[PDB]
């Protein structure tokens, strides 16, 4: 046994969206033995939170159109479902808008919460037309993990059955994208260290550091299995 | 078949006297299938007593069906 | 996104299909090219320019 | 026996006259409720059967020997 | 094998066959047999080739032979001769619904055929 | 000329990249061509394709269960399907095809109370498409009669 | 049910009329406003049997209760409604 | 209602129980074998690849019929009779019908087949298992040329086998092939670089020596590994894997003057239009003959650029010629409208 | 929009009339999802008329094969627009180019067999996008036929049916809009007049001991057909001359 | 469709005497491959006539096809179909080895059926001609037979017969290769 | 976050060499994430003994036949590569092979040291043919981990390499073989679920259970970087 363990370096934050962490020392062949394991537990696993429930008052289904307004009830849906929300303290909130006028309807427009943050509040949702339209509607966001449809959710509950209730397919999981690149870390004798610079894209919030910190910890949580129980 | 064979099981689990006049009437055991008026030709002799005992024999055969897991279940067909 | 097997194409005879893929690839190399300078926000005179 | 039927076949031969041998003892099985010689392991009727033709337990002429037998019991008894 | 199924009686046998009658051979061998232990006139015959439609329609079986093709002829045919099928090929047996004469089969139609054999 | 946009592309000559198992996080032995195609969704879907019938609708006059998954329906075991099983020498599957999960009456009814009753007894008789081909040929003015055993 | 062998021979017209259990003398099928077979016609329930099971047509005779019974008034057997594709 | 414990009942039902599917259309008797049925979420049957081949079912949007064998008898026609494992030899010849093909071949191809020294040339390596250890660690191709040491079953007089241990020139990949084969076949069927013709002689060879079961798992081994080694090898088809003749416009060039020569005889009214057109078919059918051949030795033997002493020739490894030659797709007709000359078209007359 | 085109894409989506096109070059007055409203140049626009034209947008409609067909706009509010121009996409056209499927990253390489005789392999990332989803507009009807016995009752009011089905329902008996719906709910109810049927000796001693007499009116309900689900997007109602209207009618 | 397994043994001494196919100069078929899982007819030894080499009622195994290879047997009279005594179907012996199952036929299997979709389905799933001139490979002596020819002016044997044979002959004297030559094809020896 | 947890399920130890571990249930894409990360440590990083250095008076190359043997030095140094010792308290031991006359020799006819463990005697090493063949060989045994070969150990340490000396490809990993299965897993609800089925197959001293316990444990050392 040579045991030896790694240290978080750097966190290079190029954007809120994209950022490398840079990891070293690591032993040799277990760059790509933690590289790969991570990158598959951070695709999966990972929590977040995304629009669930949509209510627009004057739309019974998703697929009629409303007045002074470009977009379809669904593409207006599709947009919701990439509106990057962060919920501080509640798993289920509702975000009241009511806009109105010749403009394109943005993030910003919606009532922001207490403890409720829009990461990217320019994100477009609608465009208002005619000047004497107004639209009003109740975005409900759940807290959850991986990509839960509506074709799921339509198949389960249904206790309470609301005409004019729009369900919305949710994208729960926060990694959009990740790499990682195994180069070599020199030390003073040991030349066949490696470092892993892991490139993570993520949707509003989810912290590099938290996401890296979490994904460890389903790790260790499965390997318990494997220690404990023999 | 099932329906048919059903209430057989169950129609010998009444009373001796309660599935003497209740089948002959219908004709399921019997040979001719008889009125409330009619099953008197055999040795009843009876319009009311009939009457009295025919729906007798079908009150404890709803709390059969109660029982074993059927009335409003086998209801809807 | 796809997975498609190479097995499917020398006995078929239709190398449309990765001409269309060699192309195809050469065409998103070139949006996520124009995606990345605008992602940037260099200017109108280098985006005319590619 | 339940993947491979060869060894099955090669006890009694005839695949066909298996199938019949088989057939008639898991019938046995099915609607007597004849007792199983190996332990079913949570096997269905059939490939008990098949099993014990493997092993050489089940054959025609033992089965027609057993039919026989208990028959010839009841018709003592009736008698 | 099955082309080479009918044969021609070119002479008189023991039998009704007479010149020129074209029966199984199968059938006339199993007569020579007979004509062999009881000696009496035996019979000449040639085996003759037949195409495999023709063949088909050979078989003494009419309701082989109608539900192959031809049927209108076939029917007309067995009709004014009075033919009665006995129920042996498959064909047949699979029309009326019944147990194949082979395979899983072969144990039940032979243990009918012995019931069949002894009334 | 499509070289010479990958180069602009900074994308390789060969249209063929280095790709890794998303499972192995280890690289594949050699390049593999990657790139975009432009796919289709047919209109032939599996909700549209997958049909399923143990018991249903018969047919009038012959009895067999009817074709079509719109109205409920039977594959059709054809002769081509009987002639496999006639090869392999399975004369009770065959006969089981030809009766009781078809036009016989008697056999369906009395085979499916064993089929609850776990007893997977075979108990037929005659397809009522026989009986039909008969009356049909008397109906020509052809005498076909039965003689019994 | 289980037969041997199968025959077949020349039709006699003695032999049709063996088969036959009525002579069908008109075209008429059912009745326009009673959806129910015309007399002596080529749905004729006098001749072919009941339309249904243990019913004459009139509906005098009704269930087991009469087994064999010839209804006097509209001339229907009441039996299985299973002898329309038969006779 | 599909109620939660009306799973776990159809689950007891169907353990067991033998189901025949049917693909049309029914030519012989195997276009209908039975199975074990598993059930999965999802409305496709999923088919086993070995026996693709009885149905010559392939899945560009093939559908297939599925039949309940009901009685006692119907389920142990279908499991004795009918059940695949139990068809593997084609009735019409003595020749197993089950045989892998297409990615499964491609991956046994790959493993099998040999380059020159790579990683870790001369090694020597205790057992297959030091190999494969040796392979997926990266220290060894399943190329290498290396003296691994197995030990082979070989049948005596009687019943008995006979194993011997002795010291082969084996690839890396041979020696991981070598685990799938039973104990009772010899190493030198393995010990060549194997094709589909050289893998359905294994089978043949297993079935005549072993018998039923170790053939039906030793069948499901090979396919494993083989799709396995394919998805492994990354093999793609690019375009410079179509390699044309260096000397097809001077080919050409060549056998156009020589047809002009016989339309200018036939502008002098000596040589009919028949003899002309018999002539033309001629000159032509023997320039795609030589382009073909002039493409085939290029991509065949196309690798004259190996190392260890100077340079060394050895079989190409182009993914397209890899594909031909272990006969898991293409052929050499597949290659010459790929790379070489189209040729001549016959019309739907029959003319050419 | 296809990637690796010929150009008839272009010429296809515009010809075959699906897409919206601008009769007349000018600046677009009015954008919605239902119409457009363009307003002519006055070099094009002739000196009678007021010279705005109006387009109406075909939505949501049921096609032949069963598919859905929709006009979505392409312009924005307020722009200026060129005669021939595509002002609306058809079903499957982009900015005026025909776009039948969705280009995508493709790799051609065996995978442990699940891409075995063409068979495809596909990243669950393409089901997550809902890019390759689909729309059906199916359309299922209901008759209400006059038969010998008598009119057959388009009501809500049908024998044994939960509290649940009819929740659906309206007073008319027809489901309302925007109502999610899976197999077996009922759609429309429908009631139909029952004649005579000798009730076997077992009915006539069940319905003796439950009492419950076989009601005349039996069930014809037009429901949703078995495995099918989707969203009512539109109920229509044809009535004869003189038969009493429904309410939801 | 009727022909089936009846009999396990028509006890009939007749059959059909094979040869191998040398078509060309690969061997098409060989003689072990065209007789394999044959029930042999009569007593058919080794060349040399003067011990029993196979048993009379014995299945083609391929152990003792192996050993007919190593005695270069000839050719050899086989059990056929044709030739069963069997009256309504044929025996186990005369039919030889289920060729799906790789061993003896059982009796009851219905083998016509397999026969008919076994021809048929090749046919059903299935829907360079300069033969200028003959160059042997092995060297031997040049055996015509069915030939009658004539020398030319030039100096070289014309053949004027339609079907005529040209074998291959070894050192000991048996058929290797076998062509096909012509009428009016002219003869290098 | 609702952490499914797997519960170790059936150990078949179908032998003290070779064991299958099944393992359920897996949430999805766990099943390779967990298969492959262990089988990477299970052969590169698992630690034990292997020989390094191998020394036959009267052995200039390993090319060589020496006679009254059967086996080519190469095939000897082979079997040396297979030779499964425990050294309790050293890192580096070197062991003394004196045999003579016309015997296999064994495992066992190595002079033991005292915390040195010999796990299978019987082990083959040389066929002595002719009486009078007497070997005599010094076996250094190193401990360390992985594979190390002695192509990759000349080109980097270029230190002592005198002639006679002979190199052997380290094999330092006790796992002989490992291969993970994944197959699906149902539960009433989750059929998406995995089991993991690990096929190992190890030597001597290290035991299948044993090593499993500890590659978890290398892993879980590692996962201390980022505190949870
Ligand atoms: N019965 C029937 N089968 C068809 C028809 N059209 C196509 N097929 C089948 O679908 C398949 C299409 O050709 P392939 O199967 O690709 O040909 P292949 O045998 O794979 O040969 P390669 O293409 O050289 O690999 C064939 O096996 C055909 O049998 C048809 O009209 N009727
Ligand atoms: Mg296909
Ligand atoms: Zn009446
Ligand atoms: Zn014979």
């Amino acid at each position: 046994t040579e045991f030896l363990k790694p240290r978080l370096v750097d966190i290079e934050q190029v954007s809120s969206t994209h950022a490398k962490v840079t990891l070293e020392p690591l032993e040799r062949g277990f760059g790509h033995t933690l590289g790969n394991a991570l990158r598959r537990i951070l695709l999966s696993s990972m929590p977040g939170c995304a629009v669930t429930e949509v209510e627009i008052d004057g739309v019974l289904h998703e697929y009629s159109t409303k007045e002074g307004v470009q977009e379809d009830i669904l593409e207006i849906l599709l947009n919701l479902k990439g509106l990057a929300v962060r919920v501080q303290g509640k798993d289920e909130v509702i975000l009241t808008l009511n806009k109105s006028g010749i403009g394109p309807v943005t993030a910003a427009d919606i009532t922001h919460d207490g403890d409720v943050e829009i990461v990217k509040p320019q994100h477009v949702i609608c465009h208002l037309t005619d000047e004497n339209a107004s639209i009003s509607m109740r975005i409900k966001v759940q807290r959850g993990r991986g990509y839960v449809p509506a074709s799921t959710r339509i198949h389960s509950e249904e206790d309470e059955r609301p005409i004019g209730r729009l369900l919305v397919d949710a994208c729960y999981s926060p990694v959009e994208r990740i790499a990682y690149n195994v180069e070599a870390a020199r030390v003073e004798q040991r030349t066949d260290l490696d470092k892993l610079v892991i490139e993570m894209e993520t949707n509003g919030t989810i912290d590099p550091e938290e996401a890296i910190r979490r994904a460890a910890t389903i790790l260790a949580e499965q390997l318990e299995a494997f220690v404990d129980l023999r | 078949d099932d329906m048919k064979q059903s209430i057989v099981k169950w129609l010998f689990e009444l009373n001796a006297k309660q599935r003497e006049v209740l089948a002959r009437r219908f004709g399921l055991l019997g040979y001719e299938a008889a009125t409330l008026e009619d099953v008197g030709r055999e040795i009843g002799l009876t319009r009311e007593r009939v009457r009295q005992i025919q729906v007798e024999g079908l009150r404890r055969l709803r709390e059969i069906l109660q029982t074993q897991g059927l009335n409003i279940e086998a209801l809807f067909l | 996104d796809i997975v498609l097997n190479p097995l499917g194409v020398p006995s078929r005879m239709n190398i449309g299909q990765i001409l269309e893929t060699h192309l195809g690839m050469a065409a998103k190399g070139i949006g996520d090219k124009i995606n990345a300078m605008l992602k940037q926000q260099q200017e109108v005179a280098k985006l005319r320019e590619f | 026996a339940r993947v491979t039927v060869q060894d099955a076949v090669e006890k009694i031969g005839n695949r066909f006259d298996l199938v019949l041998v088989a057939a008639r003892r898991a019938r046995q099985m099915q609607v007597g409720g004849k007792d199983p010689l190996v332990p079913e392991e949570n096997d269905k009727t059939t490939v008990i059967a098949l099993r014990e033709i493997e092993e050489g337990l089940i054959n025609n002429q033992i089965l027609d020997v057993r039919e026989r037998q208990e028959q010839q019991e009841q018709e003592a008894a009736e008698l | 094998r099955q082309m080479l199924r009918k044969a021609t009686i070119v002479n008189a046998g023991s039998s009704d066959f007479l010149e020129g009658e074209q029966v199984e051979y199968s059938r006339v061998k199993i007569a020579n047999r007979e004509l062999e232990a009881n000696g009496k006139v035996g019979a000449t015959y040639s085996r003759d080739l037949l195409g495999i439609t023709k063949a088909s329609l050979a078989t003494e079986s009419f309701i082989s032979a109608a539900s192959f093709q031809e049927t209108t002829r076939v029917l007309t045919e067995a009709a004014v001769a009075g033919k009665r099928d006995e129920l042996r090929g498959l064909k047949e047996n699979v029309i009326v619904g019944r147990l194949i004469p082979a395979g899983t089969g072969y144990a039940y139609h032979q243990d009918r055929m012995r019931r069949r054999a002894a009334g | 000329e499509i070289k010479e946009l990958l180069k602009l592309g900074d994308l390789p000559t060969s249209g063929q990249i280095r790709l890794y198992d998303g499972r192995t996080g280890e690289q594949f032995e050699r390049p593999v061509t990657v790139g975009y195609m432009y796919m289709l969704k047919l209109n032939h879907l599996v909700d549209d394709k997958m049909h399923a019938r143990s018991t249903g609708s018969y047919s009038l006059v012959t009895q067999q269960p009817l074709g079509g998954k719109a109205q409920f329906g039977g594959q059709r075991f054809g002769e081509m399907e009987v002639w496999a099983l006639e090869a392999y020498g399975a004369a009770y599957t065959l006969q089981e095809m030809l009766t009781v999960k078809s036009d016989d009456v008697n056999g369906r009814t009395k085979m499916y109370k064993n089929i609850v009753d776990g007893n997977h007894q075979m108990e037929p008789g005659m397809p009522e498409s026989f009986n039909v081909l008969l009356k049909e040929i008397r109906s020509l003015g052809i005498n076909i009669e039965l003689e019994d055993e | 049910e289980e037969f041997d062998a199968i025959k077949i021979a020349l039709a006699s017209p003695d032999m049709i009329r063996s088969w036959s259990f009525g002579e069908v003398k008109k075209p008429e099928t059912i009745n326009y406003r009673t959806f129910k077979p015309e007399r002596d016609g080529l749905f004729c329930a006098r001749i072919f049997g009941p339309v249904k099971d243990y019913e004459c047509l009139c509906g005098k005779y009704k269930r087991l209760k009469h087994r064999g019974v010839i209804c006097e008034k509209c001339g229907v057997e009441v039996t299985q409604t299973k002898v329309r594709r038969e006779r | 209602r599909e109620e939660a414990v009306v799973w776990d009942i159809l689950d007891e039902v169907i353990r067991e129980h033998p189901v025949l599917l049917n693909r049309a259309p029914t030519l012989h008797r195997l276009g209908i074998q039975a199975f074990e049925p598993v059930l999965i979420e999802g409305k496709a049957i999923q088919l086993h690849p070995l026996v693709c081949a009885a149905y010559n079912a392939d899945f560009d949007g093939d559908q297939m019929a599925v039949h309940v064998p009901l009685t006692l008898e119907a389920q142990l026609e279908a499991r004795a009779l009918m059940m695949s494992t139990n068809n593997i030899l084609s009735p019409a010849n003595g020749e197993p019908i089950i045989v892998p093909s297409q990615d499964v071949v491609l991956g046994l191809y790959y493993m099998t087949r040999d380059c020159v020294n790579a990683k870790g040339e001369g090694m020597v390596l205790t057992g297959p298992k030091e190999a494969e250890r040796l392979y997926r660690s990266g220290l060894a191709s399943l190329h290498a040329r290396v003296k691994v040491r197995i030990t082979e079953y070989e049948k005596d007089a009687n019943g008995e086998l006979v194993a011997k241990t002795s010291l082969k020139d084996t690839t890396v990949g041979r020696a991981i092939l070598w685990m799938i084969v039973p104990k009772g076949l010899p190493y030198s069927i393995v010990n060549q670089a194997l094709g589909k013709k050289a893998i359905s002689k294994m089978l043949n060879t297993c079935y005549r020596i072993l018998g039923l079961k170790p053939t039906v798992i030793f069948a499901d081994q090979i396919m494993y590994t083989g799709f396995a080694y394919a998805a492994r090898s990354g093999a793609s088809v690019g375009i410079d894997d179509m390699v044309i003749p260096e000397k097809k416009h001077e080919i050409i060039s060549e056998a156009e003057a020589e047809v002009a020569e016989i339309q200018e005889q036939f502008q002098s009214g000596l040589v009919t239009a028949g003899e002309r057109y018999n002539k033309v078919i001629d000159i032509w059918a023997a320039a795609n003959d030589r382009v073909s051949k002039a493409m085939m030795d290029n991509l065949q033997t196309e690798t004259v650029i190996n190392r260890d002493g100077q340079e060394e020739k050895q079989v190409s490894f182009n993914s397209i010629y890899m594909m031909a030659d272990s006969g898991a797709r293409g052929s050499a007709a597949q290659i010459r409208q790929l790379a070489g000359m189209r040729g001549l078209m016959a019309k739907p007359d029959g003319s050419i | 929009k296809p990637l690796v085109g010929t150009g008839m894409e272009r010429a296809v989506a515009v010809d075959s009339g699906v897409t919206a096109v601008a009769k007349r070059g000018g600046v677009v007055q009015y954008v919605d999802a239902s119409r457009i409203v363009i307003k002519v140049n006055e070099d094009e626009m002739y000196p009678g008329e007021a010279g705005i034209d109006i387009y109406n947008l075909t939505k949501y409609t049921r096609s032949n094969q069963n598919t859905c067909i929709n006009q979505m706009p392409c312009v924005s509010l307020g722009e200026p627009v060129e005669r021939g121009d595509v002002l609306a996409d058809g079903p499957s056209t982009d900015l005026g180019e025909l776009a039948l499927g969705q280009n995508m990253r493709v790799a051609f390489m065996p995978w442990n067999g699940y891409n075995f005789e063409d068979s495809i392999l596909v990243s669950e990332r393409v089901v997550q996008e809902d890019r390759f989803t689909t729309i059906h507009i199916q359309e299922l009807a209901c008759v209400s036929r006059d038969t010998k016995l008598g009119p057959e009752e388009i009501t809500a009011d049908i024998p044994n049916v939960g509290e649940a089905a009819l929740s659906k329902l309206d007073e008319s008996g027809i489901v309302y809009i925007g109502a999610e719906v899976t197999g077996g709910d009922i759609l429309v109810g429908k009631v139909t007049p029952k004649g005579e049927t000798q009730l076997t000796p077992e009915e006539k001693l069940l319905r003796a001991i439950f009492g419950e007499k076989a009601s005349d009116v039996k069930d014809s309900s037009l429901r949703v057909p078995n495995g099918v689900s989707g969203t009512v997007i539109d109920v229509q109602v044809f009535t004869r001359d003189g038969v009493e209207k429904d309410k939801r009618a | 469709q009727d022909l089936v397994v009846t009999e396990d043994d028509c006890g009939t001494h007749e059959g059909i005497m094979m040869t191998p196919v040398i078509e060309g100069g690969d061997v098409k078929e060989p003689l072990r491959d065209r007789v394999l899982g044959r029930v042999t007819a009569e007593d058919v030894l080794k060349p040399g006539t003067a011990d029993i080499l196979v048993p009379r009622n014995t299945l083609l195994h391929e152990q003792w096809c192996d050993l007919l290879e190593e005695n270069s047997v000839d050719a050899v009279k086989v059990r056929s179909v044709v030739s069963c005594d069997t009256d309504f179907g044929v025996c186990a012996h005369c039919y030889g080895r289920d060729l799906a199952r790789g061993h003896i036929i059982n009796k009851g299997e219905a083998i016509g059926v397999i026969a008919a979709q076994s021809i048929g389905e090749p046919g059903t799933q299935l829907t360079a001609a300069a033969e200028s001139s003959i160059q042997v490979k092995n060297k031997g002596s040049i055996k015509l037979s069915n030939v009658k020819s004539v020398v030319n002016s030039s100096g070289k044997l014309v053949i004027t017969s339609r079907n005529t044979e040209l074998k291959l002959i070894d050192e000991f004297g048996r058929t290797k290769e076998s062509y096909k030559v012509p009428y009016g094809a002219v003869l290098a020896k």
